[PDB]
């Protein structure tokens, strides 16, 4: 039940990290690309 | 011809003579369901009538009523309260009277009295149902089937019924389920049924617990169950106390010293494995919760203010005694492994791993002596136990005291990679691999590197087990290498490393170990694939050939994946295909990044080329797989304007994948490229919008689609504004009323689960607005005006963003984001926005938390705004 947890390692893949990590990508890049904007 | 006659066929092993009977049914659903379902009812409530008949019945009445998929159920649901209150008191009054009249194991009246009162409860129409199902409990003269029968009614329906329904009712429903929980009751099965039903219930008992004389029956109840001699019943106990820790923490407090500790500690030395499970659960659900206590005391301390909840640190109390068990239970390994099997000696290693997280230091002295007994163990059970636990205390414990304890077993741990147990190697691996992520200093020495990267290297042609522990623990030891390198001291990356000198041997042999083909086991080839990306990212540049070398390599195999895939011969050929294409692209995410600008261009052409190549074969056939997607996504930002060449022949797999709404997976990730289009093809992505705009509307329309879409939509909103600009008004009108419903959303804490999807649609609103307010406006302009189309808008972006202050539920990516909208707002529309933002004290309250960070820059952002809104006075 948390089979997930025995062993624990990291996988900048399975489904979700990869994910997680695209998205927070394409924020800041936003984030980036706003502030040039502003001031 | 007769009803009960098409029944029977339904279970016949016949395919046409099932299709005849299920057709049948299905038409004479269609030509009157009021009638089709009390004929249905009659059938089921007959003992008279064949056991096939009896149940097939009951399986058509649950279908009309319910099913998985949450929008057909609400539309089941519907149809249901249309039709003539009397044929629906009709059928009501058969199935109630159903309950305890079958023979069959498992009753087939529960699940369509659930199904009708998930349907009637949320608008009283069954005001009959539940006194009549007290009543079937508590009457003393009630059989057990009539008895189990009902609890399980009770069960089906706390568990499919909309959580919100039924707490005017717990009462009357914990009288029921508390009664057949009694020991005195003679039926085990009943026993077993109403304790279920309780776990089923628990979420709507908190008006119940609040109370001592009921809270207190409650625990006596399930304590007294725990000890049931039906080992179903104990299990079934168990996972109520453990349920009951979670939602009732705050009362458990004169439950656990008198009671609890001795109950859980004795499931946890039981040979029963179910048994032993339950016990260590509970004692790992702890340890959750209290970590969770600790973040919630230490953010309240930073706000000058106590916790609404505080811990009482159980498991720190019961630390001595749960140790000794654990390290135990290890030595319990199971020969035949399989890594989709949970056992006790699993869930030991987790709940020690969560104690050492938990109570940190506290943990060291009564798990060290336990590994220094029996690290030498002739008996590899015992071995391989203290290395487990070894690996288990790795983090919580202060590294400082952790260190020279690892640095004294590197000697043992590297012979150990050699023992000739595999389950030893195995552990050996696994600890090895904690050692590198959590305490590199140790590895990263110039005593033990040299022999550690040797056997790390070996150990990659071990058994899949072994082998892919081996790989991560690579990845670990390449990462902390590549830290230490360029912490800094020298400038943008690192010129060598620790590793450049085996770099070339680790990729090659780490390329080997992705090929092997036992690679599908243990996750191996993931792994190994995992760990050659993560190796590749963390190199120094004196690394450079040996990455070109590679990245040959993996385009190699790539392009032939993708044109394997212009020719499949099977769903399995299919399947595979798209599972190395997965692994390569995901790959491909790394390498891209880490070569010259200059060569990953010739890269992204020519990978670019071969999908829209895939994508022309593949898909209309089950296509698009988003992997693909997020591979173009990276590609784009390597091409960045330079990818308009593709857009005219990438278009329409754009859209199939935007369309795809019922693989809100599929659809995010096309939704995230639209956004990644816009920034690199900006103002050129105008020729494009309309197509997009209209599918993205078209979605929002809606609602089944995944709630996760809509707030991903909505910040591309924002992006294609500041792309577009001006081209942007033929939108204005819809989007800002888009907008603006959305943010009128208001979900009421004492759930979560939407406490942070309102904010992760919140901010969405507010990436949007921003992305609107600075698209209209302006750089080097003439005049400016486009924006004061907004204006009028102004006064309620500014309620939105008041109401999200008094909310204590801020993200700090929602105050950020609220921060910067601001300062938008006061820069396009000026000292009108001042008197609005001072009639709201609660903004100001908003900034100052801003203007302290968490996170970074949110700081920024918060410090921003302030200064905008003072330079307007």
């Amino acid at each position: 039940p948390r089979l997930s947890q025995y062993k624990s390692k990291y996988s900048s893949l399975e489904q979700s990290e990869r994910r997680r990590r695209l998205l927070e990508l394409q924020k800041s890049k936003r984030l980036d690309y706003v502030n040039h904007a502003r001031r | 011809m007769e009803l009960i006659t098409i029944l029977e066929k339904t279970v016949s092993p016949d395919r046409l003579e099932l299709e005849a009977a299920q057709k049948f049914l299905e038409r004479a659903a269609v030509e009157n369901l009021p009638t089709f379902l009390v004929e249905l009812s009659r059938v089921l409530a007959n003992p008279g009538n064949s056991q096939v008949a009896r149940v097939a019945a009951g399986l058509q009445i649950k279908n009309s009523l319910t099913s998985k998929d949450p929008d057909i159920k609400a539309q089941y649901q519907q149809r249901w309260l249309a039709i003539d209150a009397n044929a629906r008191r009709e059928v009501k009054n058969y199935v109630l009277q159903t309950l305890g009249t079958e023979t069959y194991r498992p009753s087939s009246a529960s699940q369509c009295v659930a199904g009708i009162a998930c349907a009637e409860i949320p608008v009283n129409q069954w005001p009959e149902l539940i006194p009549q199902l007290v009543a079937n409990v508590t009457n003393p003269n009630s059989t057990e089937h009539m008895k189990e029968s009902t609890l399980e009614a009770i069960g089906y329906i706390c568990q499919d019924i909309d959580p919100e329904q039924l707490q005017d009712k717990s009462n009357e429903i914990l009288t029921a389920i508390i009664q057949g929980m009694r020991k005195e009751e003679p039926s085990n099965n009943v026993k077993l049924a109403a304790t279920n039903a309780l776990l089923n219930s628990l979420e709507f008992t908190k008006a119940n617990f609040d109370k001592e004389s009921e809270r207190h029956f409650i625990m006596q109840v399930v304590c007294e169950a725990t000890q049931c001699p039906d080992t179903r019943v104990r299990v079934a106990a168990l996972q109520n106390l453990v349920k009951i820790m979670s939602l009732y923490y705050q009362y458990m407090e004169t439950y656990m010293g008198p009671a609890l500790f001795a109950i859980t500690i004795e499931a946890m030395k039981s040979d029963i494995d179910e048994v032993a499970l339950q016990g260590i659960e509970f004692w790992s659900n702890v340890c959750d919760e209290e970590m969770d206590l600790a973040i919630e005391a230490s953010e309240a301390a930073e706000q000058g203010r106590p916790p609404e909840h505080t811990s009482k640190f159980y498991a720190k109390g019961a630390l001595q005694y749960l140790v000794p068990i654990l390290t135990q239970t290890l030595t319990k390994q199971d020969e035949n492994d399989d890594d989709d099997d949970w056992n006790p000696c699993k869930a030991a290693g987790v709940c020690l791993m969560l104690l050492a997280t938990c109570c940190e230091d506290d943990i060291v002295p009564h798990v060290l002596p336990f590994i220094k007994e029996h690290i030498k163990n002739p008996d590899w059970r015992y071995r391989d136990a203290a290395v487990m636990a070894f690996g288990c205390i790795l983090e919580g414990p202060e590294p400082s005291q952790l260190k020279p304890l690892v640095i004294q077993a590197m000697p043992t741990l590297i012979e150990l990679m050699k023992d000739p147990s595999v389950v030893v190697r195995d552990t050996a691996a696994w600890t090895v691999g904690r050692i590198c992520e959590l305490l590199p200093e140790a590895a990263i020495n110039d005593v033990y590197l040299a022999p550690l990267l040797q056997c790390l290297i070996e150990g990659l042609s071990a058994e899949p087990r072994v082998a892919s522990n081996v790989c991560w623990a690579f990845s670990s030891l390449a990462e902390a290498a590549y830290e230490a390198a360029d912490v800094a001291d020298d400038q943008e990356e690192p010129a060598t490393y620790c590793l450049s000198s085996s770099f070339e041997l680790i990729v090659q042999k780490l390329l080997e170990t992705t090929d092997r083909p036992d690679g599908h086991q243990n996750n191996l080839r993931s792994s190994a694939y995992e760990s050659l990306m993560e190796i590749v990212k963390n190199s120094a540049k004196d690394c450079y050939p040996a990455v070109q070398k590679t990245t040959l390599v993996i385009m190699e195999r790539l392009q032939q994946v993708l044109q394997m895939e212009s020719h499949i011969q099977s769903t399995s050929d299919r399947i595979q295909f798209n599972d190395l294409q997965s692994l390569l692209c995901a790959t491909l995410q790394n390498v891209l990044r880490k070569v010259q600008h200059q060569d990953a261009l010739q890269i992204s052409d020519v990978v670019m080329a071969s999908l829209l190549r895939m994508f022309q074969s593949t898909a209309g056939s089950g296509g698009v797989q988003e992997d693909a997607l997020m591979a173009v996504s990276t590609l784009v930002e390597v091409l960045g304007g330079e990818f308009l060449k593709y857009m005219e022949a990438f278009k329409p797999f754009l859209g199939i994948g935007l369309k795809n709404y019922a693989e809100y997976q599929v659809c995010l990730a096309a939704v995230g490229l639209v956004g990644d289009l816009c920034r690199a093809l900006q103002s050129n992505i105008i020729p494009f919008c309309d197509e997009v705009m209209q599918l993205l509307l078209e979605n929002l329309g809606n609602e089944n689609v995944h709630r996760s879409v809509k707030p991903q939509i909505l910040s591309v909103f924002g992006d294609i504004a500041l792309a577009i600009g001006g081209e942007f008004k033929k939108y204005l009108e819809v989007v800002l009323n888009t907008l603006q419903q959305a943010s009128q959303a208001q979900v009421d804490k004492s759930d979560y689960d939407m406490v942070d999807y309102l904010n992760e649609l919140r901010e969405s609103c507010l990436e949007a607005y921003t992305g609107i307010v600075q698209g209209l406006k302006g750089d080097q302009e003439n005049v400016h005006p486009d924006v004061m189309l907004v204006q009028p808008r102004v006064e309620f972006i500014l309620s939105f963003i008041d109401h999200i202050a008094g909310d204590e539920d801020h993200t700090d990516g929602v105050v950020a984001c609220a921060a910067g909208l601001i300062g938008d707002l006061c820069t396009a529309f000026g000292k009108d926005v001042l008197k609005l933002v001072e009639a709201r004290p609660m903004i100001h309250e908003l900034l100052t938390e801003g203007r302290r960070s968490k996170t970074n820059k949110a700081k920024t952002l918060a410090t921003w705004a302030t200064k905008e809104l003072r330079k307007l006075k």
